[PDB]
């Protein structure tokens, strides 16, 4: 019965292994990633959470009619 | 010896020879900020999938 339907225990080891470290890299990169969108959204210091201003391209920077602009 | 300017000749444009510096910070202006860095590297996928809950891609 085990030559014909099963294998060793070092192939569910070190699955488990395998499992064991994706799943604990899989969490410290949800902690992570929770604590970097709230340090983006408290600083605008980040590619997240940039919110649209004025484009600066609009100004027109030509005489006025009066030379106080 | 006064001769009358044709018209338009009053409205031209004209050049001006100055000794008067040209002024640096006309406008009082204030140190620019900043920008945010930039983006830069390599796009790789993302580590382990989406990472949703269950979902292993
Ligand atoms: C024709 C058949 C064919 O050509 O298939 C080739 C294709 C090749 O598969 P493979 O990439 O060699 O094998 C990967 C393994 O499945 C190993 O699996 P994986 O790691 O590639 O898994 C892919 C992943 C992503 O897969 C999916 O999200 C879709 C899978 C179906 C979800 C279950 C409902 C539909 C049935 O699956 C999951 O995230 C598991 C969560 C499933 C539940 C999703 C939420 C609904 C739960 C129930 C409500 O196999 C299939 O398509 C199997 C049928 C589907
Ligand atoms: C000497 C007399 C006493 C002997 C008694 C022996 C007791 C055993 C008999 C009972 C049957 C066991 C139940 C079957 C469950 C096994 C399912 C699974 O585990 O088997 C798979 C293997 O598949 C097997 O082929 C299972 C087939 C069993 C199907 C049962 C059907 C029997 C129904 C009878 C119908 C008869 C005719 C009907 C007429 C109408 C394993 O997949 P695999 O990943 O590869 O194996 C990994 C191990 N390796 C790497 C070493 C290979």
């Amino acid at each position: 019965i085990a030559r014909t339907f099963y294998d060793g225990p070092e192939k569910n080891y070190e699955k488990t292994m395998a499992i064991l470290q994706i799943e604990a890299e899989k969490a410290e990169l949800r902690l992570k990633e929770l604590e970097v969108r709230r340090l983006m959204r408290a600083r605008g210091d980040g590619p997240w959470y940039q919110y649209p201003t004025i484009d600066k391209a609009l100004i027109d920077h030509s005489p006025k009619t009066t030379p106080d602009n | 010896g006064w001769v009358r300017p044709d018209l338009g000749e009053l409205s031209k444009v004209t050049k001006v020879k100055t000794d008067r510096p040209l002024p640096e910070n006309p406008y009082h202006s204030r140190a620019r900020p900043e920008p945010n860095p930039e983006a830069e590297g390599d796009l790789k996928p993302a580590k382990h999938g989406s990472r949703l809950f269950f979902w292993t891609m």
